[PDB]
């Protein structure tokens, strides 16, 4: 962070959210004046007040703010900004964006246009990889002209076809065929969905690689002709084809094959003459195979995991490298320092699909920036609100060690005292991940959400000794409630009489089941006899924090206490999953059993809307009837869209949404008998 | 739970424009201690809120209006709700807080024909004669004689405080210009002029009307500390069997 | 040689005849009396102390500070007097100045009279004839407003308060006479309503009249809200006379008796 050196001093950031707030922070770090671009929505976002001035671009919708040419311009002139920073996603790798930037005098932090022209479509950057020597996946070059091409192609490449398409981006329009019945139906299939969302109808045919390992290969490049491999990625676990969970080193790969990689990528990179950072994908199997899958002008959303096994600042080299300096780093200057994982924090609910996007406004926001080896990359703060115009994520949390096992320890303790309300997120899926056996042994692939939860994400399923840890822990809370409510200030009129009890009886229901616990307190210390065990839980009992930590039997565990009511009913975030319990005294559970229970109609005879957004389609009239799997609606939100299937078989009896609509969460759409 | 803990997230909970709706329970989750509310008649009017809460351990009474429902105006049935639990809270010395974004009374033939006067004024009394310690927070908008409803400085209300999007004025700004400027014929300035220079708490802030203009993050602690200082508030008035309220 | 004695003397004729002798026309037109003749009715004559007769209204927004737009006295009177010999306190407000808005002046000389009689401890009528808050004052309409009810809720239980609505009051001048223990109409020229029907239609988007929305027939036999409704002003004054004579000037004094044959 030389001050000496002479750089751009206005740099104005395209973007939004996260990845701003790490380029102003940069740029701050280096002494350059920052400016901020935002939405009528983004207003009072983390980027716009940490950032010298602000420009309103246009309205909420991305088309006519972050992606409007026009507004970008103006208040790029008005600022007279001497360099632009586009960050990842929007106008990063749009190669007219560059071009008239380039026109008038503005410097473009990131790829020549020639650089992102070559490696904007699927197809040429396959033959250019080819002239470049790096192996690639095995297929047919060019497009594919018809049905009966596709499926005399398929007959050669394997009895497995993957079908991509030339435009397509962020996990879409990709599909797998089997037979050839299958590859001629996706083929119009795939096409129909290009010639919808990409507007281009071309596709690719290529191999399928079975169970791989995706492998990503940073490089950083300059005018000079100097280019450098900044290591491996590991960017395995992925749902909708979009990862959540990476790691620096690789566990997979050794030094041969690694090095191998690295030149490989930079060969590449030399030979579409890149001259910033970029980075380079490859799929492995099980052989230690690799093949060139994409490369990205761009820099990488996990990029700062990989800055903490290098020590570098990415942002600070890329905008050396725009304002024209050479790599002050040689091949020989970049090592492995230790082990670095990163998580991203959706604003989603894991339940359904592995992450479905949610809307709310954040009454709660605290990041466990105290714990050891931990760094958070977030746009987000307390008021902050989740809009369906932009990307879900709330957070990136980065944990660095000595080794993997010290990563992933700080990675779920940073989980654990990692405080959010006010929305949905994944948080109990990220640490189910870190912990799983497979996962933590190293035996992973793309397909790893997909096999180990077969039947979609559950949450954590407790063992005996853990149930018996959250129980005790839960009555505990729930007598140390009940203790502090009997403390009252002096009267000196009417004098308290405190109810002298030595054991609290309690029935405990979890999940379907219920459990009987002697609780007695002596001091800070609660004795808790579950079903035939004794536990001892020790903690300071400070019933206002959102964190509490207790040491059940030596262990110590971080808890939080969503809700609480006075029927009994209490929710309880317990190893990242939130648990759902009801208290009672014995003679309260006893009572109990004279309640008549209260009618409700569900009955799989309601659908309503999975998550908020706006209906794109429909394809259900009321009265028609409907099987398993029948497509009902879909829903575009937060950058993806989808599609519900109907449940069991039955006569929709009425069709509340329309196309077009504005639907939230849990409002009514289809009656079906 | 600090009596001084800080709520950032407040200060951006009112939006910009004046149409949008917000949810005042959050507000009132986020002031209180441990965001814990007792909300009493939670169903019925819903356009005012009404509860118990503490503030540092001692017990409290919170009244607000809601602009989710009929755009917080109040109403005959609003009216009879606070007026009474506010009746309730002084008569035991329990001291009341009180949000207000309210832009007036429901019009309607309706509420004219129900008695919406008689129980306006059940309620303005009910605000009036209370002996109890009193704080009032102004959030968006307090218009016309709803703003001396909602426990206004000069109703010996103890501290009022105002948010930096607080309104308080007479009324709107078109029916203002329309009855003080009848033939001007100039409204295309007299808009820009009458909100540049009433549209804001300035006014209400040169008189005195309130004690200071806070940041919303700061509310709590605003709270607390005052509820330190009235705890032992005495006033006399003048002797009587009873009042006659407007039953 | 001084003009002050000739400025006094000039001062009280301008008070005297109000808003001025084309409005008192107009309002003659409209059926109805002036504040001092209805002042004039209601007390024993010769008994009528007025006090802040000289006072003006100190607005200096929107050309207010001018010549032309002071009145002494500021669309109310008030002051103290006697009815079949026993003391009461009254205001009267003045429809011809400013359409009877309230202003700082105006909820001065008010709040002065409430507060002299509940020092002394005699009734207060209030004859209500005002358009609503001035615009122009601002907050500080409010802010008298807001006195008026405090100084209402105060007195509420210590002395009577009547009031007599003769006039069309809109606004917050409509919670004033609410907090009062009896409140009573004059039929076809007095009405109460918190919004005019102008906005009922902008709002509801329904047809009402003035007298059918806040006239004395609706809140005298479907509303609840006044208690009596008289034919004109002279019968409501000679009504009130005689109601008044029923009440105690007190809560500290027994009921009166009178003599019985
Ligand atoms: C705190 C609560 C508030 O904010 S109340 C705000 C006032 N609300 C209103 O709706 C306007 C008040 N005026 C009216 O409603 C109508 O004019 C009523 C009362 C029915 C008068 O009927 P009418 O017998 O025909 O008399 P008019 O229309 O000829 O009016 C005569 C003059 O009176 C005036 N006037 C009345 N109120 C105010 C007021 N609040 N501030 C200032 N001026 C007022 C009018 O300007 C009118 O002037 P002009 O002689 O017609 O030129
Ligand atoms: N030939 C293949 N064999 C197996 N899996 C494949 C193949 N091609 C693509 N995939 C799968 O698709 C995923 C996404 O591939 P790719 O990076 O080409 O897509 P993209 O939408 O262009 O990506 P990005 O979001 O990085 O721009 C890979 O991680 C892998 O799981
Ligand atoms: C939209 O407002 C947010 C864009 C989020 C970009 C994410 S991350 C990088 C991937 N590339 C892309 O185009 N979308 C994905
Ligand atoms: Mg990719």
């Amino acid at each position: 962070y030389d001050p000496n050196e002479k750089t751009f001093d206005k740099i104005l950031v395209a973007n939004r959210g996260e990845i701003a707030c790490r380029v102003i922070r940069t740029c701050k770090k280096m002494g350059i004046k920052t400016v901020a671009i935002h939405s009528d929505v983004d207003a009072s976002s983390v980027h716009v007040k940490m950032a010298d001035e602000a420009v309103c671009v246009g309205p909420a919708p991305t088309s006519k703010s972050y992606l409007n040419m026009d507004a970008i311009m103006e208040a790029i002139k008005k600022t007279r900004a001497q360099a632009v920073h586009p960050g990842y996603g929007f106008l990063s790798e749009n190669k007219e964006f560059a071009r008239c930037l380039a026109a008038e005098d503005v410097v473009f932090i990131g790829p020549d246009t020639h650089a992102i022209q070559a490696m904007g479509d699927k197809i040429e950057s396959k033959l250019l990889a080819k002239k470049a020597e790096v192996n690639t996946i095995p297929g047919f070059d060019g497009v594919v002209k018809d049905a009966e091409e596709a499926v005399r192609i398929a007959r050669e490449i394997g009895y497995p076809v993957m079908i991509k398409a030339s435009a397509g981006g962020g996990g879409k329009g990709m599909r797998i065929a089997w037979d050839d019945e299958e590859t001629r139906d996706g083929f119009r299939l795939s096409s129909q969905e290009a010639a919808s969302s990409f507007g281009d109808d071309r596709l690719l045919i290529e191999k399928f690689i079975d169970n791989p390992r995706h492998i990503e290969i940073q490089v950083l490049g300059d005018k000079h002709g100097n280019a450098l491999w900044l290591n491996e990625r590991e960017c395995s676990i992925q749902r909708r084809n979009q990862k959540v969970v990476e790691e620096a080193p690789s566990i997979f790969l050794d030094a041969e094959t690694r090095r191998a990689m690295g030149e490989q990528a930079v060969a590449l990179a030399r030979a579409v003459k890149y001259s910033s950072a970029g980075t380079v994908e490859f799929l492995v199997d099980s052989k230690k195979n690799f093949y060139f899958l994409e490369m990205n002008t761009r820099l990488q959303v996990e990029h700062p995991v990989t800055e903490c096994i290098t020590g570098l600042d990415l942002v600070q080299e890329m905008i050396r490298v725009a304002k024209g300096y050479p790599l002050r780093h040689k091949q020989a200057d970049i090592r492995i320092n230790g082990w670095a994982v990163e998580c991203r924090v959706y604003a989603e609910d894991p339940y359904k699909s592995f992450g479905l996007p949610s809307i709310g406004r954040l009454s709660q926001y605290q990041e466990p920036l105290h714990l050891p080896g931990v760094r958070v990359d977030s746009g987000i703060q307390p008021g902050s609100d989740i809009s369906i115009y932009y990307d879900p994520m709330i957070s990136k949390l980065i944990t660095y060690g000595s080794d993997r096992t010290e990563a992933l320890k700080r990675m779920a303790d940073a989980l654990d005292n990692y405080v959010i309300r006010g929305v949905t997120h994944n948080i109990a899926l990220l640490r189910e991940v870190i912990i799983n056996s497979r996962f933590v042994k190293g035996d992973i692939s793309t397909k790893f959400l997909s096999d180990v939860y077969p039947d979609g994400f559950k949450g954590h399923m407790l063992t005996k000794s853990e149930k018996n840890q959250l129980l005790a822990i839960a009555s505990s809370l729930f007598v140390a409630f009940q203790l502090r409510a009997q403390h009252f200030q002096e009267n000196s009129r009417m004098p308290v009489i405190k109810p002298d009890i030595a054991n609290w009886e309690l029935s405990v229901k979890l999940h379907d089941k219920v459990h009987t616990v002697v609780a007695s307190n002596n001091g800070s210390v609660f004795s808790v006899e579950v079903d035939g065990s004794k536990l001892n839980v020790t903690s300071t009992w400070n019933l206002a924090s959102p964190l509490l930590s207790v040491s059940v039997d030596g262990t110590q565990r971080t808890v939080q206490c969503l809700s609480r009511e006075a029927g009994g009913n209490m929710s309880i975030q317990f190893l990242g999953t939130v648990y759902k319990v009801n208290i009672l005294t014995r003679l309260a559970a006893e009572l109990n059993k004279f309640m008549l229970e209260k009618v409700t109609e569900d009955t799989s005879s309601v659908l309503r809307s999975p998550m908020p957004g706006v209906v794109v389609a429909v394809s259900v009239k009321p009265g028609d009837a409907v099987a398993e799997g029948q497509e009902i609606c879909v829903i575009e939100a937060m950058k993806m869209q989808n599609s519900m299937t109907a449940g069991k078989t039955g006569t929709v009896k009425s069709v509340h949404c329309q196309a077009g609509d504005t639907v939230g969460e849990g409002d009514l759409l289809v009656e079906l008998e | 739970d600090p009596s001084d803990r800080l709520v950032p997230e407040l200060d951006t909970i009112v939006p910009l424009e004046s149409t949008k709706a917000y949810n005042m329970v959050d507000i009132i989750h986020s002031v209180v201690d441990e965001r814990e509310f007792f909300e009493i008649m939670p169903n019925y009017a819903k356009n005012i809120i009404v509860g118990f809460a503490r503030m540092n351990g001692r017990t409290v009474g919170i009244v607000g209006n809601q602009p989710k429902v009929a755009s917080g105006c109040l109403d005959i049935n609003s009216s009879v709700k606070g007026a009474r639990f506010v009746r309730f809270c002084d008569a035991f010395n329990i001291p009341l807080i009180t949000f207000v974004d309210v832009p007036g009374f429901l019009p309607g033939t309706a509420q004219e024909y129900g008695g919406i006067i008689r129980h306006g004024a059940k309620l303005l009394y009910a605000f009036a004669e209370a002996t109890v310690p009193k704080v009032t927070v102004i959030t968006r908008k307090a218009y016309g004689g709803a703003y001396d409803v909602m426990s206004s400085k000069h109703l010996c209300g103890d501290t009022n405080y105002a948010w930096p999007t607080a309104e308080i004025a007479v009324m709107g700004a078109k029916g203002a210009v329309e009855i003080i400027f009848k033939g001007h014929e100039n409204v295309e300035a007299a808009q820009a002029e009458y909100i540049e220079k009433f549209a804001n708490p300035f006014p209400a802030a040169v008189r005195g009307f309130v004690d200071d203009i806070i940041q919303p993050s700061s509310t709590r602690a605003r709270i607390c500390c005052d509820l330190d200082v009235l705890a032992s508030k005495k006033v006399q008035r003048p002797w009587r069997k009873h009042a006659n309220i407007p039953l | 040689a001084t003009s002050v004695n000739e400025r006094i003397e000039n001062k009280r004729r301008t008070a005297l005849l109000g808003g001025g002798q084309r409005r008192i026309d107009a309002q003659h037109k409209r059926g109805k009396l002036t504040a001092r003749e209805r002042i004039s009715l209601l007390l024993d004559p010769g008994s009528f102390v007025e006090s802040d007769m000289f006072v003006e209204h100190r607005c200096a927004d929107f050309g207010m500070a001018a010549d032309k737009n002071k009145f002494p006295g500021d669309s109310v009177v008030t002051g103290r007097g006697r009815i079949n010999g026993r003391l009461v306190y009254v205001f009267s407000q003045d429809f011809t100045v400013f359409g009877g808005s309230l202003s700082g002046a105006h909820a001065q000389k008010i709040c002065k009279i409430m507060d002299q009689a509940i020092t002394v401890g005699a009734p207060v009528i209030g004859l209500n004839d005002s358009g609503g808050a001035r615009i122009q004052e601002g907050v500080e309409s409010l802010a008298g407003y807001a006195d008026i009810f405090l100084r209402n809720v105060t007195a509420s239980g210590v002395i009577p308060q009547i009031s007599l609505i003769m006039g069309p009051c809109a606004g917050g001048a409509v919670y004033s006479p609410a907090l009062t223990d009896f409140t009573f109409m004059v039929k076809d020229t007095s009405y109460l309503f918190i919004t005019g029907p102008d906005v009922v239609k902008s709002v509801t988007n329904e047809d009402v009249t003035q007298e059918e929305l806040g006239g004395a027939k609706t809140h005298t036999t479907m509303s609840g809200v006044a208690h009596r409704a008289f034919e004109n002003d002279v019968d409501a004054l000679c009504n009130l006379r005689d109601f008044f004579n029923y009440l105690p000037l007190s809560s500290q004094d027994p009921a009166p008796v009178r003599e019985c044959h």
